[PDB]
């Protein structure tokens, strides 16, 4: 009634196990993991 | 900035520091800093419901197995918390090589994200399990048996399943012929051990199996197996749409059950090298329309 599946939308990496984590990054090696400061805009806990 | 007694920003930097490093490069805390994870991501454990009511946006993550560079690669491609909120549904140690660093991570995020991260038990999350299956080896040889028991108290802690949105119900396991009213999950008291029977077993540790009419005997040799009219009756007792579930491995890392009425993840590729399977996990979006987001082994 309300959830739904939009398969379309599905997304795939490919990876070998020797790889580099950071290699999947969709935007590459810049983007900052972690920023201590960051906060999540708002929580999903009831 | 002001450091804490947990040391927390310096642990996470030290565990996502490998991110650019060759896969298998250990991270080594000290003891003391894991000690501090399993205590205050304990106490937000039992702050928080075992059953715990979530809101989508969400993604939901199946099982890891120590995986802990499948782990690093699920974050870069999914989004780093708190870019994404994630639900993991247990199974964090044993098999893989690096228990370890994964549950670190874990426990981690949960203290720094505690209203955007969760994490449900997994029956390896039970110290009679994961005193075989690796876990326990781990965590002698690389620090003692004391913080192996540290790591149990805090897993006998952890919240059990989640309904997201009123629609999805989420365990690690599956369904329980005692399950007949959310209240029972909600009345169990932690800290607790898992038993060898009853709801707390079976929400770990059944399966979807299509071959049988109701509940038929489990090959794992403890709790069940449900069929698709078990599902179907379930979801229209509780006004629910979907059952999310991990437990068991999935040649494409999600796999459905029952005309979509349950699906169960698998986020650890290649499990423990006997596999070739992918890892998966189901982004939630705002109206709880479900897609999929996939690291697909390649070699
Ligand atoms: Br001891
Ligand atoms: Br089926
Ligand atoms: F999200
Ligand atoms: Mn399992
Ligand atoms: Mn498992």
């Amino acid at each position: 009634k309300k959830v739904t599946f939009g398969l379309n939308r599905n997304m795939t990496a490919e990876f070998k196990k020797t790889d580099k984590s950071i290699l999947v990054s969709p935007t590459g090696p810049s983007r900052v993991a972690f920023d201590p400061e960051q906060k999540p805009l708002h929580g999903v806990l009831k | 900035g002001h450091m804490g007694s947990l040391n927390l920003d310096s642990i996470i930097g030290r565990l996502l520091e490998v991110r650019g490093s060759r896969p298998g490069k250990n991270v080594q805390l000290t003891e003391n800093e894991i000690r501090g994870l399993c205590l205050k991501s304990r106490e937000i454990f039992l702050s928080q419901p075992i059953l715990l009511e979530l809101e989508a946006p969400l993604k939901i993550c199946g099982d890891i197995h120590g995986q802990y560079y499948d782990l690093l690669r699920l974050f870069e491609y999914g989004g780093f918390p708190p870019e994404s909120n994630y639900l993991f549904l247990g199974d964090y140690v044993d098999r893989g090589k690096q228990s370890l660093e994964t549950i670190c991570l874990l426990l981690a995020y949960k203290i720094k994200y505690p209203e955007n991260f969760f994490l449900l038990r997994g029956n390896h999350e039970c110290a009679s399990i994961n005193r075989i299956y690796g876990f326990y080896d781990e965590c002698k040889r690389r620090y003692n048996i004391k913080l192996w028991k540290t790591f149990t108290d805090c897993f006998n802690c952890l919240p059990i399943a989640a309904i997201v949105d009123e629609k999805i119900f989420c365990c690690h396991g599956g369904l329980s012929p005692d399950l007949q009213s959310m209240e029972q999950i909600r009345r169990i008291m932690r800290p607790t051990d898992v038993p060898d029977q009853g709801l707390l077993c079976d929400l770990l540790w059944s399966d979807p199996d299509k071959d049988v009419q109701g509940w038929g005997e489990n090959d794992r040799g403890v709790s069940f197996t449900f069929g698709a009219e078990v599902v179907a009756k379930f979801l229209h007792k509780h006004d629910l749409d979907l059952i999310c579930r991990a437990h068991q491995v999935v040649e494409d890392g999600y796999e459905f059950f029952a005309k979509r009425q349950l699906v169960t993840l698998f986020s650890a590729p290649n499990y423990c090298g006997e596999f070739d399977n992918a890892g998966a996990m189901m982004s939630v979006d705002e109206t709880l329309m479900c897609s999929f987001q996939i690291l697909k082994p390649a070699d």
